[PDB]
């Protein structure tokens, strides 16, 4: 409405940058000036700003100003590519991002080695930045060429937006790589180059911009040791207790589905950090209108698995929050001592992972506890009613992550459990179907490959294999 | 060519061909298949010219993870692909995705990549053999029972491929101290350079650290502008470390030296000269 005076354009971009036949040094340089302030006036305005800005990235587009700044980076009479570079940073969205990925990785990557002025660091830092978000090939050509080197280079730097940009910048490749991008990262050692970053004073939105770039790093489990060992894993969780998401939330859905995977993690770090985001967003989003992007992206579900199994006080403590700022029923702690429960604790169970359907049967043939711990396909398909072959697939993996996170004090009296957790922690689960039978650790040297299939329940060979591999060195 | 597409002139071609023909352009679909939901699940459907059986899928709730396990009998029964040659076309869809899908968030030792040096159409069997807890280590001790029951792998001539292959393979040391807010940054770097160059180190995260200041080798005294004026914990640690008198190395930033602590030497701190400073720390201690 209102941006449209600005969208006929009445500066002419000034002439189109003075005709582009400024041919002085000074000429050009007070050229970039007026431009730049034009494009932070035009930014910087209430509620239109911004898509008055994405006006002002496609005129310079259309115009070729993108390809005139290419090529004025390379002056080496002109000192200052300063102002050029500083340009190109409010220029940048995803439009032109396309555009220069298409020609001008040979001109960036060539500035990149021009360290030692702060005041063109701060800006090629930043275009990296923004580099880094677009496609996987991008990422690899700048890893390889070196923008990763020069994104490290500068953690030794002091200048807080320098050092907002490279955290940033290290996140992004973090996030918009892949394997081979992420391996090649951790072998450059930047986890510990997150350190200076994260363990940082001054402010502390760059502490949080290291944490997410540690804590996504942290998700990939070929590099899991040689993350922890560099000692940045520790700083997330004193940091996200004590920051809070209330006022300093101050993205897309495809940013969010990025996020997802840090809150369905088995690494408490990444889940602690995948929370406190999803609160600031949802909390920015609820306020700025209302949007049903949460229920399709799946974080629902994931929250709801974050407090029902949480042993965590800080993870509880974001999750809850998130839940009540969207709008929906907070579900409470289920008990551990599983084999204790009763048809009540069955029945919120079975509330609390979506199966609310199949509750009526359940209540009908009043399964509790120890019948839910030993529970048959056939008995799932002919009684209670589950048809679907994959409905039942669905079922039992909820019942391995309970058998899992369940507590077998009153049943396991020679910890058989902490024996399957040391040979994997996934065999936890076979517990109650093995003390069920009568067996202990002075008594699984005498059992057979056939009992540990009829009786104890364990379906897959390659777990039996190594059960009885493993229990044969008991002695 | 546009969905599964790594280059963006290739996409970039494709995009233009479809949309000069007038049709919709596929967006590229995520690499990380094991994370995927019913969202993505749907797309992907729609974009292989399976949009008939979407319903089923929706309604069964299919994500990533049932999806990459899906076999004959759940097709036919549950979601309704009659069809002996349609199941055919979908698998072959199926197995185009598992080559494509990028194993990080369950694959552990890279076995993918082993899976593809032998054959790159042996790629697809990564989530079957991982979510069975294998990988290069438990490889030697796989069956070939094992490997059609629980991985997967129905073709006999893979299964004896991948097991003959299989069978061939046969205290601290310094201790920093600092005054919050002021040298905090200094001891960051420079824990950071003496890790980076092989020396174990023990910093404070934020009377155990007093026994971590007995177990450390050699101390780490950085001089902060205006650090000792205050006064300590920087008082109790410097003077347990005088009690066993072991390289005390004080590294000077603007400190003008305004007991018996004071009688000794240290190296003034370069900003940008690095590597040299540390070059030199590491000859001193």
């Amino acid at each position: 409405v209102q941006d449209a005076l600005e969208r006929a354009l009445p500066e002419l971009q000034q002439a189109l940058s003075a005709l582009k036949q400024a041919g002085g040094a000074r000429a050009v340089g007070a050229g970039l000036a007026e431009v730049f302030q034009l494009v932070e006036e035009a930014w910087l305005l209430p509620a239109v700003g911004r898509e008055v800005a994405q006006g002002l990235c496609d005129a310079i587009r259309l115009d070729g100003g993108l390809d005139l700044l290419l090529r004025l980076l390379q002056a080496p009479e002109l000192e200052t590519r300063v102002q050029a570079a500083r340009l190109l940073e409010q220029i940048l969205v995803a439009e032109n991002r396309d555009r220069v990925a298409r020609i001008g990785l040979g001109v960036i990557l060539n500035l990149a080695k021009e360290r030692e002025p702060v005041e063109l660091a701060r800006s090629v830092a930043g275009i990296l930045e923004h580099m880094f978000k677009h496609s996987e090939e991008t990422c690899q050509r700048l890893v390889a060429a070196g923008g990763l080197d020069a994104v490290l280079y500068w953690c030794r730097r002091t200048d807080p937006a320098l050092l907002r940009h490279c955290a940033l910048a290290l996140g992004n490749c973090a996030l918009h790589g892949g394997q081979a991008v992420q391996r090649r990262m951790v072998e450059k050692r930047a986890a510990e180059w997150l350190f200076p970053l994260a363990f940082s004073k001054e402010d502390e939105l760059l502490r949080l911009h290291a944490c997410l770039a540690v804590a996504v790093l942290a998700t990939n489990k070929e590099v899991e040791r040689e993350v922890e060992r560099s000692g940045t894993l520790a700083l997330v969780e004193p940091l996200v207790a004590s920051l809070d998401p209330g006022r300093f939330a101050r993205r897309g859905p495809d940013d969010l589905q990025r996020l997802v995977p840090l809150l369905d993690s088995n690494r408490l770090e990444a889940q602690c950090i995948g929370a406190f985001y999803l609160c600031a967003e949802a909390a920015i989003k609820s306020l700025q209108g209302k949007t049903k992007v949460f229920s399709d992206i799946g974080a629902i579900q994931s929250l709801k698995r974050l407090v029902s199994y949480s042993t965590n006080g800080t993870k509880s403590a974001l999750a809850k929050r998130a839940l009540r700022l969207l709008g929906e029923e907070v579900p409470r702690p289920i008990l551990p001592s599983v084999p204790s429960w009763k048809e009540a604790e069955v029945q919120t169970w079975l509330q609390q992972i979506g199966f609310s359907k199949y509750c009526e049967s359940f209540r009908e043939q009043q399964v509790d506890g120890d019948l839910l711990l030993r529970l048959t396909e056939e008995e799932l398909q002919t009684d209670l009613g589950m048809k679907s072959g994959i409905t039942r697939k669905r079922f039992f993996r909820e019942l391995t992550e309970l058998k899992t996170f369940a507590n077998y004090s009153t049943c396991d009296r020679s910890n058989l459990a902490d024996w399957l957790g040391s040979l994997d922690p996934r065999f936890r689960q076979y517990t109650y179907g093995l003390v069920s039978c009568g067996l202990d650790r002075s008594l699984l040297h005498r059992v057979s490959e056939q009992q540990l299939l009829e009786d104890c329940g364990i379906h897959l060979g390659v777990h039996r294999a190594r059960i009885l591999t493993a229990a044969r060195e008991m002695l | 060519l546009v969905s599964y597409s790594t280059n963006g002139t290739k996409s970039a071609l494709a995009k233009r061909a479809l949309r000069l023909l007038g049709e919709e352009v596929p967006r590229p679909i995520l690499p990380s298949v094991p994370s995927w939901k019913e969202a993505e699940v749907q797309t992907w459907l729609q974009q292989i010219g399976f949009s008939k059986y979407c319903e089923s899928f929706r309604e069964q709730q299919v994500d990533g993870d049932l999806l990459l396990r899906l076999t004959e009998e759940e097709l036919q029964t549950d979601l309704g692909m009659k069809s002996g040659i349609t199941r055919k076309r979908f698998f072959r869809e199926l197995t185009e995705l598992k080559t494509f899908a990028n194993y990080s968030t369950c694959d552990r030792s890279n076995l993918a990549d082993w899976l593809g040096s032998l054959d790159p159409r042996f790629r697809q069997y990564t989530y079957g053999l991982v979510s069975c807890g294998l990988d290069r280590s438990l490889l030697h001790r796989v069956s070939e029972q094992q490997l059609l029951e629980d991985c997967g792998i129905h073709l006999g001539v893979h299964r004896a491929r991948i097991l003959t292959a299989a069978r061939e393979m046969l205290t601290p040391d310094v201790f920093i101290s600092y005054r919050r807010n002021s040298g905090s940054q200094l001891a960051s770097l420079l824990k950071v350079h003496l890790q980076l160059h092989g020396f174990s180190v023990f910093i404070d995260v934020e009377d155990k650290l007093i026994q971590s200041v007995m177990g450390a080798r050699n101390f780490v005294l950085v001089l902060s502008p205006g650090a000792l004026d205050k006064c300590d914990w920087v008082h109790k640690e410097i003077v347990t470390a005088l009690s066993c008198g072991k390289n005390i190395v004080p590294i000077i930033d603007g400190f003008e030296w305004p007991q018996a602590v004071l009688t000794f030497n240290g190296i003034k701190w370069s900003h940008e000269y690095q590597e040299a400073t540390i070059e030199k720390i590491i000859r001193f201690l």
